[PDB]
């Protein structure tokens, strides 16, 4: 639904790299370069953003 | 002055309309076969050890 606040395996905080991730992808950067530029070194964190599906943007479209 | 049976026909013709076959080219697929999954060029390591 919404970005998890902390990576499940480690506990690293990834809930503040969602908008930065989206901004570096709009600038032309690959998902690899983008996840690198955010400080997500170990692949447990990289999967937390790489495979996130933002469904809070589709629920926030039906009437109040 | 009536109609009488005449001589038996000597043959029969059966007509049908038929078109012909073209050359065998056998063009199986636009982009054919199962194209293989493959390596992204260069790639580079996306991880390092500590120290
Ligand atoms: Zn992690």
């Amino acid at each position: 639904m919404i970005i998890p606040v902390r990576c499940f395996t480690c506990g690293k905080i990834v809930g503040n790299k969602w908008e930065a991730y989206l901004g570096l992808l709009q600038a032309e950067y690959t998902e690899g370069d983008a996840l690198d530029a955010l400080g997500l070194k170990r692949y447990c964190c990289r999967r937390m953003l790489l495979a996130h599906v933002d469904l809070i943007e589709k629920l926030l479209n039906y009437a109040p | 002055g009536g109609l009488t049976c005449a001589s038996a026909p000597q043959g029969t013709l059966r007509i049908l309309e038929g078109p012909q076959q073209s050359l065998s080219g056998s063009p199986l697929q636009p982009i054919p076969a199962s194209p293989p999954p493959q390596i992204p060029p260069g790639l580079r390591p996306r991880f390092c050890a500590f120290g």
